[PDB]
């Protein structure tokens, strides 16, 4: 008296046109494949934009067994959406969450289990052009003249290989601490999701992960390698639709010895090729 | 089938001799000796170790001066179709008496008896019995002789015929002598 | 029973008739006797030294996820508990807990609260990482059996989880731990991940943490992909880029805050640079080693770097470039890493590979000019132990003498010996290892004063055993150079004075073997008197050890017989006194012996060697003393530490004594059969065991002896001693007395046989009867009617009871 769903692919990723095939294992029963875009209302930023409501991507139900031992039964769905409705990338965000789930339920006089399968956006048409960016973290980067006076004199030079990043490829670059009067306690990368909901409109920025790249007083003139692996389901290609936007930024924050923090923001543009 | 045995005795190292005569070490090579019978007076574990590097079968009995006393006083070991009896020799009263050796072979009921207290080499047949006294390999002194020549005997046993090659160093020359024995 | 008649025996005629004809052999006649690899030192070994040396007594703190005031042993126990928790969590299918435990353990490596404990700490925590690295790998391998999609998915999940780690040092350590798993993602995964980790290490700002991280990365690379050396060279180059930070301002301030002096902060670095350089220089081409050498030279305070250059590079490279390394050592700053450590490393290199011939004298001179200026005795001996090997291997005895004198000069003042008993031993061993001929070793003037340095008892005696082993195994001919004798005499004295009541028997055996090895090799040529002088000073010198006395007795008897053989028996007036002195020497010497059966056997051998020189009176004294000693034999004796009966040994001793007294003449002032008569009295009076019948065996032996001696001519004779056969000339009275003794012995034997028959022990009675019949057949004249009847009766009695 127990159910389980086994999706054929180990990685459980399926593209916008493939076929979702698997086996349901037991020890009448139906199975429903539902994809949802859950948008969570937030603190107002700008008529209260009361259009932030769940969006159903896909709805498909199969009556699998009409009303012992280890039993297995195959199943399959076609991943198709009319002619213009796109299957959004799986995205475990905070205010925008795009999730595809299979739900198997068996009636009794009802045992249910939900298993999530990932959907990957189709590769772009393809003219991938990296956009290398050079930057200089200086005391003239903090957006306050009042605090800037207490900042020790520092100068860091860096080069991001591309702000237009392939999501399967890591963010690579170099950072050279040309000269810092105060000892550098830590330099870390901070991937910040920028999620927007509604129209003329709630916009939030939330940290996904922090990855420290420089610990302690690094040699002055040594190229510390900026390396960052994008998280699997917490990052998606930059998505824009009339109801919601999901963008991504990276914040290089330098920490100095007397608890001083300096932020440089680079808006990335993730894509799949 | 040929069996090679090294009949030895009275090394007395180092109680009376520093080591074997220089040549006798050269004439003796490892991997070529099948048996090694010693009448005794090894006097050290070192001489026994030297013998152990010369063959695998090492039958050695107790002398009047052996450091290790676990040595059996009398030994009877069978090689080929023959049985050899081994004692040091100082048990016989008097030394080298043919009557005493005959009595000892009667007690042993053995084909051939080895008894080498008297360092002077002997080899004789009496009453269809074979008797070998190899003498001192290192030529250790004894009160019973004036000049002692180093000597050591080599059994060669084939079925029922034993040819004995005795190596004696006289002056600076290694004379070798042959004797023959056949079981009736 | 019945009287005895002796069968006539003609020994010469019987031997001639029974002698087998022998055919000599000419030349040409056939007689049988005719004619990563093993060169890579693994991290497992270095584990022990790093853990042993780097120990701190300060209270440590292990903060996870808070614990304070922990000792080193408790710190190790807590790390072992963390490792066991890792293993249990993995075996319980809790992989996330395993990952978090490994992450925290790696986090511990980012803390430098106690600098002195960092190396050993690095060795402990890394073990957990290794335990992680294998334990993950097997799992994917367990899924493998270009692997299946499940194994690849698990491997990618692990790599993503590890790539999600925030702190840099934990991320690097955990990711490098599972570098092997990169095999399951692509054939180029390791070749694409190793350079990235090497570059990632640049983020570590603390020099010590970065250096040990580089060491771990090199270890993982060599135990995973040892064919990617081109990638790992970047570790050495980036390390040289970072080396400026070791002596920089930030680290100095950190040490000041922790209150740690630089002379103690620096020696924490070699454990990691040695590994880095060894991995990077393994089978490297000479061009790469050269380039590393000049890149190390061009820096500043590179005194530390040079050490690793000697500690890792092949011995040949450093040996050829040894003069340049001397030059580099010379300008090193004194306040930094010690210079004597660099000199020790260089000397260790020169102990394996020889330097160029033209430079050896300059190298030795410039090394000793710096070594002799050290003030601390301990590091001085650390250098000198290493460099004595070089001085003894390449140069002559004069330089060895100078080095030994310098060592003595340094260590004598402040009783420093106690701190360097082991090292000094090593030195002395080396001096003996390269000086085989002992006419040269003891020509070294300061060799004996060096032995005088070891004033402790246990330490000194071991060096003496080493000297004596070297002498016995490197001296194949007798020597006489008085320098040799006096020196070995002193060594044997100072080794024999260690024998006391507490000394074990095995120690006494080993010491006796060594002093015997010395004594055997002193041969005074034809100067027999001075050889006896050596023997008397030896007995006075080596009194305590019994086997030395035994060997001395044997050797003085050997000298007596050697004089006999040299003079061909014709004793001279001058040499009669010498042989009498030798035999009196032996007479004095035996009674001192402790063992009993040894005393008896040596008394006999002394007797026989005594009669060999026509000197009869003291020989009779020997036999009388032996007889008087006979009753002291115990029933139960000691053999090889165990306890064994003394029955058969007593039998063989008496048998030998009888066989000897065959030839011994009887003094005219006394009666016939004299010594035989007292021996008979003693054996009759001996407290023989009730269940023992070897006494009648000995009476049968008595019958054998008297029958043999009743013959006209004895079987064997002494060179110039008139035995009873020639003294009495077969007198009728002597034969009658012998026959009366025969009747007495036979009456005793028959009485014993009757007692055995009355005792109902028929097996022993039958054996006795058979043996007595065999004896009668041997010697008893069967022609006599009474003796033949007695033999027939004995045979019938033996056959009656089997």
């Amino acid at each position: 008296t127990a159910l389980d769903i086994k999706i054929k692919r180990a990685n459980k990723v399926y593209h916008a046109g493939e076929v979702l095939s698997g086996v349901v294992v037991i020890s009448g029963v139906s199975l429903t494949m539902e994809g949802t875009v859950n948008l969570q209302l937030s603190a107002k930023s700008v008529a209260f934009y009361n259009s932030v409501k769940p969006i159903q991507i896909i709805n498909s139900t199969i009556e699998m067994v009409k009303p012992s031992g280890k039993t297995e039964i195959p199943f399959e769905f076609p991943l198709h959406l009319k002619g213009n409705k796109v299957l959004y990338e799986t995205y475990h965000g905070v205010f925008v969450n795009i999730q595809y789930t299979l739900r198997c339920d068996m009636k009794r006089s009802d045992l249910t289990k939900t298993c999530e399968f990932i959907v990957h956006s189709a590769p772009q048409k393809g003219k991938f052009t990296p956009s290398p960016v050079d930057f200089t973290i200086t005391p003239e980067t903090l957006q306050n003249v009042k605090e800037r006076a207490l900042l020790p004199k520092f100068l860091l030079r860096g080069h991001l290989n591309s702000t237009n990043c392939v999501i399967t490829q890591p963010l690579t670059g170099e950072l050279v601490v040309e000269s810092s009067e105060a000892a550098i306690r830590s330099v870390e990368l901070q991937l910040v999701r920028v999620e927007t909901c509604g129209c003329a409109y709630a916009r939030d920025a939330t940290e996904i992960q922090n990855i420290q790249i420089a610990d302690g007083d690094v040699c002055r003139g040594l190229s510390v390698p900026i390396y960052m692996v994008f998280p699997r389901l917490f990052t998606c290609p930059t998505l824009e639709t009339t109801n919601f936007k999901v963008e991504f930024e990276v914040n290089i924050v330098v920490l100095l010895h007397p608890d001083h923090l300096i932020t440089e923001n680079f808006p990335l543009k993730l894509c799949r090729i | 089938g040929h069996r090679l045995v090294l009949v030895l005795g009275d090394l007395h190292i180092p109680h009376r001799c520093n080591s074997l005569p220089a040549k006798f070490k050269k004439l003796l090579v490892p991997g070529k000796i099948q048996h090694i019978l010693c009448t005794g007076n090894l006097c050290t574990k070192e001489s026994y170790d030297y013998l152990k590097t010369l063959a695998g079968d090492v039958h050695i009995v107790r002398g009047d001066f052996d450091e290790n006393l676990n040595y059996p006083e009398q030994k009877v070991v069978t090689v080929g179709q023959f049985k050899i009896g081994l004692i040091h020799g100082h048990q016989v009263i008097p030394w080298g008496d043919m009557a005493s050796l005959a009595l000892l072979q009667r007690q042993f009921d053995v084909d051939i008896l080895i008894s080498g207290h008297t360092h002077k080499f002997e080899a004789f047949e009496h009453e269809n019995k074979f008797y070998i006294n190899p003498g001192s390999a290192t030529g250790a002194y004894n009160a019973l002789e004036t000049n002692i020549i180093p000597s050591f005997v080599l059994m060669d046993i084939q079925a029922s015929t034993v040819v004995t090659y005795v190596y004696q160093l006289i002056g600076d020359d290694v004379k070798v002598e042959r004797i023959e024995y056949k079981k009736p | 029973v019945f009287p005895w008649h002796s069968r006539n025996r003609n020994y010469k005629a019987e031997f001639a008739s029974c002698r087998l004809e022998a055919v000599p052999l000419e030349f040409g006649d056939y007689h049988p006797l005719k004619p990563v690899g093993s060169d890579f030192e693994p991290w497992t070994n270095k584990r022990g030294e790093i853990l042993a040396r780097y120990t701190t007594t300060e209270k440590l703190s292990i903060n996870l996820f808070e614990l304070l005031n922990l000792t080193q042993q408790d710190y190790v126990n807590r790390i072992e508990e963390l490792n066991q928790s890792l293993k249990d969590a993995w075996a319980s299918d809790q992989k996330v807990k395993a990952l978090k435990i490994v992450i925290q353990c790696s986090k511990l490596l980012s803390d430098t609260s106690v600098i002195q404990f960092y190396p050993s700490k690095f060795v402990l925590i890394t073990d957990i990482l290794d335990t992680f690295g294998k334990l993950v790998y097997e799992r994917i391998f367990s899924m493998c059996v270009n692997a299946n999609d499940t194994a690849k998915e698990t491997c990618l999940n692990w790599f993503f989880k590890i790539a999600s780690i925030r702190e840099l040092i934990p991320r690097f350590y955990v990711e490098a731990s599972i570098l092997k798993c990169n095999k399951f993602l692509s054939k180029t995964g390791i070749s694409e991940c190793l350079p990235r980790l090497t570059c990632m290490i640049r983020g570590i700002g603390d020099p010590l943490v970065s250096v040990y991280a580089r060491a771990y990365l090199c270890r993982v690379g060599m135990e995973v992909a040892p064919h990617l050396k081109e990638t790992l060279n970047k570790n050495f180059f980036d390390f040289l880029l970072t080396f400026k930070q070791i002596h920089g301002d930030t680290v100095q301030n950190q040490l000041v805050v922790q209150g740690v002096e630089l002379p103690s902060y620096l020696p924490l670095y070699p454990p990691a640079m040695d590994w880095i350089f060894q991995c990077i220089s393994y089978h490297a081409p000479e061009a790469l080693l050269t380039e590393m050498m000049e890149r190390c030279k061009k820096l500043g305070n590179n005194a530390l770097l040079l050490n690793s250059v000697m500690s890792a590079f092949r011995a040949e490279f450093i040996a050829t470039r040894s003069m340049d390394f001397i030059g580099m050592i010379k300008e090193c700053d004194e306040s930094g890493f010690p210079k004597h450590l660099l000199f020790r490393s260089l000397g260790l290199n020169l102990a394996l590979a020889d330097p160029p011939e033209s430079d050896r004298l300059q190298i030795l001179n410039e090394a000793w000019k710096v070594i002799t200026k050290l003030k601390n005795p301990q590091d001085y001996i650390n250098c000198a132990e290493v460099w004595v090997e070089y001085t003894c291997k390449h140069f002559t005895k004069r330089e060895v003498n100078t080095v030994l004198a310098d060592v003595i000069k340094h260590m004598t003042p402040d009783r420093a010996f106690e701190d360097s008993y082991p090292q000094l031993q090593l030195i002395i061993k080396k001096v003996i290892a390269h000086f085989h001929d002992f006419s040269v070793l003891f020509s070294v003037e300061k060799f004996l004063p060096f032995l005088d340095m070891f004033q402790k008892e246990s330490v000194r005696v071991e060096v003496c055993k080493c000297i004596m082993d070297a002498f016995i195994k490197h001296q194949q001919e007798p020597t006489k150079d008085p320098v040799i004798l006096n020196a070995l005499l002193h060594v044997c004295k100072t080794m024999h004075d260690s024998v006391n009541a507490l000394t074990l028997e095995d120690e006494k055996r080993m010491l006796s073997y060594l002093i015997n090895g010395f004594i055997k090799m002193v041969s005074f040529g034809r100067d027999f008197e001075q050889q006896l002088s050596f023997y008397v000073e030896s007995r006075s010198m080596f009194c305590n050890l019994e086997p030395v006395l035994v060997q001395l007795i044997h050797s003085v008897n050997r000298l007596a017989m050697e004089t006999r053989k040299v003079m061909k028996g014709n004793h001279s007036r001058k040499t009669a006194a010498f042989v009498r002195a030798c035999v009196a020497y032996c007479f004095i010497t035996i009674p001192s012996l402790a063992g009993i059966f040894t005393r008896l056997n040596l008394y006999l051998h002394s007797g026989q060697v005594a009669l060999a020189n026509q000197c009869l009176s003291q020989a009779d004294a020997f036999f009388k003393a032996a007889i008087s000693l006979v009753p002291e034999v115990p029933k139960m004796i000691n053999i090889d530490g165990k306890m064994r009966p003394s029955e058969s040994f007593l039998l063989e001793f008496l048998c030998n004594f009888f066989s000897t007294l065959l030839i011994v003449p009887d003094h005219p002032e006394h009666g016939v059969l004299f010594l035989v008569r007292e021996l008979l009295n003693v054996i009759q009076d001996y407290t023989w065991e009730d269940n023992s019948d070897e006494k009648i065996r000995i009476y049968t032996c008595v019958l054998h002896l008297l029958s043999a001696m009743s013959q006209e001519t004895y079987l064997y004779h002494i060179d110039k001693v008139d035995s009873n056969d020639s003294l009495y000339g077969g007198d009728s009275k002597f034969l009658a007395e012998n026959n009366k003794l025969c009747e007495t012995v036979m009456a005793q034997i028959l009485e014993h046989l009757k007692t055995l028959a009355k005792d109902e022990a028929l097996k022993r009675q039958s054996s006795l009867g058979l043996s007595f019949f065999n004896s009668i057949l041997a010697h008893g004249d069967l022609r006599n009617n009474k003796l033949n009847q007695l033999s027939v009766n004995l045979w019938h009695l033996a056959q009656r009871h089997g």
